């Protein structure tokens, strides 16, 4: 939120970099690592923000509040503003963990909950992807090598669909000027991807319903996860009843 | 009944017989046959370990000490999100917060008088204090109406 | 898990939802949304108005012929309301929102007056003939409206009117209508 | 009648342009997200935090900041401040300078 | 206990009432028109209207009712969520099939609640009320009726 | 049956075949039993009685010295009919009966707790044509006395 | 429902779900619970809707024109339970999930009421005439809704018809009616 970013400089893939943050100036760095993690325990690479291993003291466990406290300041050596903190553990469960009040530098404690104790949990805070696609209308490809779009007549799109590769359950949402719709893509019940013990990898293709005037209908992606998500193309349908043709 | 179970004062260390699901469901209240008063955590009393509880404040004016499980059905203990592994054990404990429930509706129905086996309503040999006479015949009859009837007719 | 030891039955309406859809080919859906999903939102508003539309037709099992309706109390207003789909065995229009006689110009009635009422009706408490009907009906039309495919119409086509038959012989099978002995006029000329 | 197109990549990026004459690959907004060669539109690699180097204003305000690249053991991340200068390594170590 | 939320009554007099429990579906609502002698549940469609997601207005008239009910009544033959393979798993769903086992039972809570408790004395407490109907007792420790003690008389 | 019990049902006697009138997750699940006014006995599948269909069955033994015959719910809460591992795939039909198990014991305990003395529209305890087995001997002057008691006073 | 043997009743239905995805040229499947897919769930949906569909139409075997409902002991109500496809013979029209009345307004019963029911029966338990025109239809339904080629429409809709009629002479065979001595008044007619 009001992290500057100063001197970007990379190196081979990875790319480093200084941020200022209203708190403290740090040095952070972004690799492009393909099939691998950052850290040996975590099962795949936990895409969240300013990430980092910490192992937790036996001694911070309290019987009475039966509550697992840690620090955001003594593990990063910094504070933060704002964000959503999101502990990942081995096994791959997150859980979010927004401040209990005015910022983390007033309130710099996390309570978690059952008994941790040393466990190498992953910290980070968690970073929005969104991407709004164009309006789905008609695309001529043209022999001069632009493309041209037609508008003399409305097209009522009926359906549009999205393929994608691995993905980590994003969010697919249509917007017209009266509402919102959400779909949200994920593994499907009963598929061997999807497995009670590991992540769910969910190859395919989805479907999703997008009903009125072309110029109106915006489609949208959202993330906000940990997990990866890759999305490849997309496609649409619609009944387009033009009314006079073009010579 | 499993959910319910009164200990007798003169002790500050007491145990939790009934599996929980959280701190919060369970209710620690000093009892007595005049009056009844609940206890709030860390400042009234403290959890020893898991299964076990010490009172900070004094038990005076109180008979027993009791240690109810409640339920909270607008809470829910496991919270099912997108990006995060899904597991078996998150699957069981969702069941089991619905189950607990239940559980606590028998036995509540066990303190009232339930029907049991072959229909009719049962007080485990516990009596019916207050009452109001009956003004029909087919109500109950308190027994101020048995003394005056048959103590006159006694004498 | 054996399923043969088992025996539950899900929701109706759920169903009726969910199978508008596959006649399109789409995926089912796990719960009645209606504000996340605009196939949900479409579908529903669909398959009321078609339940609706198919019960104003009048049958012998929902029509009731002596159906009545008190007057309040104080005024004699009957509020017409709009659930009722069909009011006849008399003259009455809806005048105000309020049931009008029609025949004598009035609008407050002393006493309660029986009338032949066709009430809206849940979809699940249907026969299952004519919720069949409702579902093929609802379906034929979601296509059109929303996704509009040629092959997929001509078959619902001919599902709709087989649907249609369907109920038919079971309005007959119902009322059992005789034109010798369950004919109002005929009866009278048959005594001898 | 039901007619269909097909954005078979997603490359695109982003267009200023007004929605009829853009290209269909070209989106509107586009944040977060690493348009890959192989797989159309990814989310951007984590960024991994190593070492805080102090408060705000350690760097100066408007620094103007060099980095050096020698070895593959010694990369020095050197920073002019507005009255300063101070050396930094890719791991995040200060190195006194005089 | 007295906070009981899937039960609550109103006296007649508004036209409008606030429902004070969640529900998942508008046909696990009941409202009814409560009497001491007679009670009628009123219907959905015709008889009143949801002004909102948590208000009901009643467009009937409650002459001859004392008292409006409002009180949940889930039903677990009809599933709110319903899985189905090839469907995408959302985790919206799992929160909701929970919830639908947790109203129900509930409800079940709340009904033993509303039932006469005894007192921390240990005996049930009739709380100065009369106990009717009660077939009489055939058994030597059953409890008796008049019926059974002008007999005895 | 009514509106407010669906897991209990009693008809009574003079045939052979009964209807399951509710939902189950298993046979063991379904126990039928002949009642009368003075005793009601427990009936075993396949011995007793089979299964006709998958909601109808056919009781074997004769009905004489009974008046009524009781089919009634009971899910077991200790034993989960789906158990989940780690490793194995999730199915649809899994998730459904696990909901369904603890949706069903929310109901056999809406029932029991149903079936306790209610109060009435009145505002008093209504027995609903209930004798009171069991209780205690009331000593207070305002409470509820037993036969033992009433047969006491009655000697002198 | 299989009683003599539990497996009858699962292979039997593995059968018509592994034969609706030779429709549309699948390769069969071996388990049916360990095989979810989003086509062999699409596949017994459609099984279950059309098995119903075809039974509710009432045929000399499933009807049953004796048939009893009980109504309880303490209270009177028949509960109307989703298995009952078609309840005719009287003018019960499932007034608010019980059986009602319509002729009398009254939902109690005294006693048992005989009625001409259809209850819902299992596939495996059909004649083989009827199984084979459920399967032959359901996978022509399961053809048109996701597939939906042209060629193989055309020849599953003669496959239907053709079995469509096998269960017609069946059912004629089954129930051998008559005009003279069959037919409910010209018996009497024909007696002299």
């Amino acid at each position: 939120d009001g992290v500057e970013v100063m001197a970007a400089n990379c190196i081979n893939s990875t790319m480093y970099m200084l941020m200022r943050n209203g708190y403290n100036v740090w040095i952070a760095a972004v690799d492009f690592k393909k099939e691998s993690t950052d850290f040996p325990f975590e099962p795949y690479r936990f895409h969240v923000d300013a990430k980092r291993s910490y192992h937790i003291s036996e001694t911070a466990y309290d019987i009475e509040t039966n509550q697992t406290v840690v620090n955001v300041k003594d593990i990063y050596g910094a504070s933060f503003a704002k964000g959503t903190v999101a502990i990942c553990e081995s096994d791959g469960k997150i859980t979010e963990y927004e401040p209990t009040g005015n910022s983390w530098d007033s309130t710099p404690d996390i309570r978690i909950s059952g008994d941790v104790s040393g466990k190498n949990i992953v910290i980070g805070f968690l970073y929005d992807f969104q991407y709004v696609f164009s309006r789905f209308l008609i695309k001529q490809e043209q022999n001069d090598g632009t493309t041209s779009t037609e508008d003399s007549g409305r097209l009522q799109l009926r359906r549009a669909w999205v393929n994608y590769q691995n993905t980590g359950a994003f969010t697919v949402s249509v917007d017209n000027g009266s509402r919102e719709f959400n779909y949200l893509v994920n593994a499907r019940v009963g598929s061997t991807g999807l497995r009670l013990g590991q992540k769910a990898t969910t190859t395919g293709q989805y479907r999703f319903p997008v009903t009125g005037n072309a110029l109106y209908q915006k489609v949208s992606l959202s993330s906000f996860n940990a997990s990866p998500v890759s999305i490849i193309g997309c496609g649409w349908e619609g009944n387009y009843s033009r009314r006079a043709n073009g010579i | 009944i499993k959910t319910v179970i009164q200990y007798p004062v003169g002790t500050t260390e007491f145990d939790i017989p009934f599996d929980y699901l959280s701190r919060k469901f369970v209710r620690v209240s000093l009892v007595s046959d005049d009056n009844r008063r609940l206890l709030s955590n860390i400042t009234e009393y403290r959890y020893v370990s898991k299964t076990r509880v010490k009172l900070l404040v004094a038990t005076t004016g109180f008979d027993r000490v009791e240690i109810r499980r409640f339920t909270s059905a607008s809470e829910r203990i496991v919270d099912f999100s997108d990006g995060s592994v899904l597991r078996a054990n998150d699957l069981n404990v969702s069941q089991l917060q619905s189950a607990h429930i239940a559980e606590e509706a028998r036995d509540a129905a066990l303190l009232a008088m339930p029907e049991d086996d072959a229909g009719n309503l049962d007080a485990r040999n516990r009596k019916i204090v207050r009452l109001a006479p009956g003004e029909a015949g087919t109500d109950a009859i308190n027994k101020n109406q048995l003394d005056t009837t048959l103590g006159e007719a006694g004498g | 898990m054996n399923m043969q030891d088992a025996y539950f039955g899900s929701a109706a309406e759920l169903d009726a939802v969910n199978e508008m859809l596959a006649a399109i080919g789409e995926s089912p859906v796990t719960t009645l949304d209606e504000d996340g999903s605009a196939d949900v939102a479409n579908a529903r508003r669909i398959l009321n108005r078609i339940n609706r539309q198919i019960q104003s037709k009048g049958w012998a099992f929902n029509i009731n012929e002596s159906a009545t309706l008190t007057p309040d109390a104080s005024t004699g207003l009957i509020p017409f309301r709009p659930a009722y789909l069909s009011i006849l065995g008399g003259q009455y229009i809806n005048r105000g929102g309020w049931v009008y006689d029609k025949s004598t110009g009035t609008d407050t009635f002393s006493g309660p007056i029986t009338v032949t009422l066709i009430t809206l009706q849940d979809y699940d408490e249907m026969p299952e003939c004519f919720r069949q009907w409702i579902v093929t009906k609802a379906s034929r039309q979601f296509n059109s409206r929303f996704f509009g495919a040629e092959d997929v119409e001509n078959s619902l086509a001919q599902e709709e009117m087989e649907a249609r038959m369907a109920c038919n012989e079971y309005e007959m099978d119902f009322g059992q209508y005789n034109m010798l002995d369950g004919d109002a006029y005929v009866q009278g000329l048959i005594g001898r | 009648a039901l007619v269909s197109q097909s954005i078979k990549n997603l490359k695109g990026g982003i267009s200023q342009q007004p929605e009829i004459l853009r290209y269909p690959e070209q989106g509107t907004l586009q944040v977060n997200g690493w348009s890959s060669e192989t797989e159309g539109l990814q989310k951007r690699p984590p960024m991994v935090f190593i070492k805080s180097l102090g408060p705000r204003g350690y760097l100066g305000e408007d620094p103007y900041i060099h980095l050096i690249n020698r070895d593959e053991y010694e990369q020095y991340y050197a920073v002019f401040t507005g009255n300063d200068v101070r050396v930094f390594d890719l791991s995040g170590y200060e190195y006194q300078v005089r």
